[PDB]
């Protein structure tokens, strides 16, 4: 029954790893803010947000081209491909733009926001600037998670539209149908404040989801190179089961 | 304002960067109408030595003309452990 | 004379280690205080609880009369500007400058004029020997001279407590011979207080003031370097010359061998 | 025109970059079997396949929750739900099942797989292993290769049967349907030579650039622990361009 | 006496590097062979040129007459026997147990039964002193014990070539005092060759019976340690006692300071 107790101990352990996790994301947001902050914030979001730019632009397309794939291929037989132009938009604004950038986002900016900081501790930077008194939560870690909640919205709508206009690429240049239709059927169907606007507010409490658990990996981990790579695969595991865990729930929701 | 006349300027107090930068500024503008370069530099009357308050000389011989524009005396001798490790004994001029 | 640091009586343990269950340390002004130990003890960690970067649990870090966990957090901040650490390694931020490095200190700790700023750092890094620099990063330094950068920063306004974790890394006899020389006048010309954690003993007490000695939990000597050697005990005796005689095991066990067989 | 030799420069590298590591590709299947390999591949399959199970399995079914929402949604003005059971199906056996379970397979095994092989060059028990001549392709990289063309496609299998069960539970359980209509209306439409068989040819040539990328990028790395983590973060930009990128271009072939 | 490797006129240079750009050596049987160097030298670079690891470029590495990228692949296995070495921070296996790091060379190399196979580590680890092992990984060893296992699998199966990356990595004097014992001893027993590269001279030379030294691509002096501190250059002298007076910088420029400004 020995190993019954690892496991027991093993998620005791998850649970007060938690814990600590909340009251560090706490203790950032609820502070006065530093003095000249913002130069170190825009050079952070140069770090995250544009080097991220190309991998979700040319990630853009080919699932829009997919999408305009299957969704004539399907659409053929039934005939009523007045739809072409709503059945690439819905799926896009609704789910596969809230769910397919923040697994491409855990992977770049989610994992790299994590061994930057998991280095900082090794090297003891953060230990040294601790004696200096200039509590590296304010100036390490705070630019570094400003720079993930403004910068994942800012990506999903260019990664929703790109994947629009790539799924119009196909189609009708390489397949055909009538633009005129397209166009009319996407804008007539498609409001605004009920869809792109839910389809940003999914987008937000993802980046905090995906940002403060990576943000935290780095901090709470352990020196010995071993204990930064253990780390770096510990937030896209567990990025990646609260992604899509907290979709249904949110869509459900936004979608009765 | 613990930075004398009478040809000569006189450091007393303490230099500790709060205090530190208008002691920087009301040298300088002595210095304005202290042409031509008959003065001497005092610093007998300070109590506590550090590379700030050697900085602050530099720029005040940074700020005027050709290389031997001050000169110097009085220097107590917690300045002059500092001014050879820095390495300016020749660099700086003295008696 | 009268001392910068009582350290007494702390039992900072974590968990399952037991480290520095009761031990009492002086460190008086203007004098070196080296420390040896055995690797894998809380050398570097006890740094910290003078630096009350950690905290202790049991016992009471006296700077000058006052305890580090019980002054307020605006004297916590102006009690630092006493004293600055050496990180093993060298802790250099690798997205600063090397100017941003050693400049970081005074704007963190105060506001000047940028014509100050920019000398004070002039002046520092000449102190140590590397003044033609402020231009290249801290990448490009080669490790010898990575350290002395962080010895600049180590003295950035000018500290009366700098604490040196390994200065002699294992760098070549070249570097370690600068830094011999290094050590000591900055100790003679600002009058500060340090402390050597190392284990290279002919330089050590041949440059040190007074070595105190940790081993698990207890003090097994101290004085000046002399009587060090004199009033030995056969455990510290043995770790100053590394003799296999003593109470460390050499033999992992103790068995005739010839009483169980091998799978 | 310095900064364009600076990017003219950087993409040279990345071609000659690849010409290595296919030179690395044919030195490691073109080999006589090592003695007693089996107990070292077995043990390799435990750590990237049976670790990576639970990871897929709860994400198998949030996956088929949002397809068995969305998919009811869509289907109730239109009133033919005697697709329910196809349009949940055609999707998560044709696309979802090759696609998104190869981006998570780049997640946790595609970049635990590039840290471990990181890890060993720096601590030179790869260089150790020379001088004893066991040359280290056969020893370490071999097993960790054939663990991951093989439990690929024992996992997308594993994803797609979850996913449809999924959908199957909101479907008839909480929003009510046929639950004859349900596998009557899929067993039919659905072949398996031309469907099934195809969803898995995808999910091999997946499973091989997903780990031959993440395989080199551990092997031919550098020292000093910030070239781990540089690295550990280059496959999984270049495994998520290259899944999506060479999907679309085998959909076409087969599903023209 | 017969020369085990001859090292002659190689410029393995790397890329911009032109490391090692005409030297040669001499190594001897029976004898110590140390090699000091500055710290960013390609000295554990040479020796995996020693031992064909790396590969020369214009150079030969002649294992007893016959050079080391001539022999065919089948010899190349069978060269290897005769030499093992040692990786700076010691390479230990961290997923084998430590009965399996030491077997792991003869199972590598030979076929033999259990009984035997079990029988040679429980002698090499007695060899070493930890012998109570062969149960526990190589994680929970000290980093003191982490050597030693290594130095057993150095001198795994009877190999006549052991080359040292610094033994003495800085550990403490006890670890540094016991391994000096292990190096000789082995060496008198079992008839080897070794190469110590390292920077810690007052071992060293007390312990070596012939040393080159390496700067950038030459030869400062060699000799036993009598006749190198007699025909010593002024930058090989100053590198044996790190004196600043040499060709060494301890400043980095030499500007007349009092020119440029603070920006
Ligand atoms: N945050 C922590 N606080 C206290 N102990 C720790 C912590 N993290 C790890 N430890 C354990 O305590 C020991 C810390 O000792 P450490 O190595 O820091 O001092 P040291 O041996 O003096 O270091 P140095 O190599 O600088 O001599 C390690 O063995 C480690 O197992
Ligand atoms: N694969 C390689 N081959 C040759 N040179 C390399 C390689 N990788 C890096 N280098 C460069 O060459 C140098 C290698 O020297 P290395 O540090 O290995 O020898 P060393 O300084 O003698 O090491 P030690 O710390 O063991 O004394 C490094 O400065 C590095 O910049």
């Amino acid at each position: 029954m020995n190993t019954i107790a690892w496991l027991g101990r093993l998620v005791i352990e998850r649970i007060r790893g938690i814990g600590v996790a909340a009251l560090m994301l706490l203790q950032i947001i609820f502070s006065l803010p530093s003095a000249g902050g913002f130069g170190r914030f825009v050079y952070q979001m140069h770090r995250v947000g544009v080097m991220s730019l190309l991998i979700i632009t040319v990630s853009g397309l080919f699932i829009g081209l997919v999408l305009g794939l299957q969704g004539y291929s399907i659409l053929v037989n039934v005939g009523s491909e007045s739809m072409l132009g709503t059945m690439v938009s819905l799926t896009l604004l609704r789910e596969l733009a809230p769910v397919v950038a923040a697994l491409l986002f855990a992977g770049r900016a989610g994992s790299a926001l994590t061994a930057e900081i998991g280095s900082m501790k090794q090297s003891e930077q953060l230990a040294s600037m601790e004696m200096i008194g200039v509590d590296p939560l304010k100036q390490i870690v705070s630019p570094r998670l400003w720079a993930g909640i403004v910068s994942l919205p800012m990506l999903t709508v260019i990664f929703a539209a790109i994947g629009i206009v790539g799924g119009k690429l196909v189609g009708v240049d390489f397949l055909g149908v009538d633009e005129g239709s397209f166009w009319s059927g996407m804008q007539n169907n498609v409001q605004f404040g009920h869809d792109v606007v839910n389809g940003i507010i999914k987008s937000i409490v993802f980046a905090l989801l995906c940002t403060w658990i990576a943000v935290f990996q780095g901090y709470a981990c352990d020196p010995t190179p071993e204990g930064i790579a253990t780390a770096m695969t510990r937030t896209v595991v567990y990025s990646s089961l609260c992604v899509l865990g907290f979709d249904f729930v949110l869509t459900a929701v936004m979608f009765g | 304002v613990v930075q004398y006349l009478n040809q000569e300027l006189v450091v007393s107090g303490k230099i500790d960067f709060e205090n530190a930068e208008q002691q920087y500024q009301a040298g300088l503008a002595i210095i304005k109408k202290q042409t031509s370069f008959p003065l001497i530099v005092d610093l007998k009357q300070l109590e506590h030595g550090n590379t700030l308050a050697l900085a602050v000389l530099v720029q005040w011989l940074r700020q005027t003309p050709q290389k031997s524009g001050l000169h110097f005396k009085n220097v107590p001798e917690k300045m002059l452990k500092i001014i050879q490790a820095c390495h300016l004994q020749e660099d700086l001029h003295l008696v | 004379t009268q001392s910068l640091i009582e350290v007494k009586n702390l039992s900072f343990n974590r968990g399952e280690r037991v480290i520095y269950d009761n031990i009492s340390l002086n460190i008086r002004r203007g004098q070196i205080t080296a420390i040896m130990g055995p690797s894998g003890t809380g050398k570097t960690t006890l740094l910290r609880l003078i630096g009350g970067q950690l905290v202790p649990d049991q016992g009471e870090v006296l700077l000058d009369g006052k305890d580090i966990a019980q002054m307020s957090r605006q004297e916590l901040f102006a009690a630092r500007a006493r004293m600055g650490m050496l990180f093993q390694s060298g802790a250099l931020f690798t997205d600063m400058s090397v100017y941003e490095n050693v400049a970081f200190p005074i704007r963190a700790h105060t506001k000047l004029s940028e014509n100050l700023i920019a000398e004070l750092v002039a002046l520092k890094l000449e102190s140590v020997g590397l003044r033609g620099t402020e231009q290249l990063m801290p990448t490009e330094l080669s490790g010898g001279m990575n350290r002395r950068v962080a010895l600049a920063r180590a003295i950035a306004l000018d500290p009366d407590l700098i604490m040196y974790d390994e200065p002699f890394a294992g760098q070549d006899p070249i570097v370690k011979g600068v830094l011999t020389r290094l050590i000591r006048s900055l100790r003679e010309a600002l009058d500060l207080t340090t402390i050597i954690v190392s284990h290279d003993v002919p330089e050590t007490l041949s440059i040190a003031d007074y070595i105190y000695v940790v081993a698990e939990g207890k003090i097994q000597g101290e004085g000046t370097p002399e009587e060090l050697q004199a009033y030995a005990s056969p455990f510290v005796k043995q770790f100053l010359t590394g003799s296999a005689e003593g109470p460390v095991e050499y033999q992992f066990s103790h068995q005739a061998y010839l009483d169980n067989e091998v799978r």
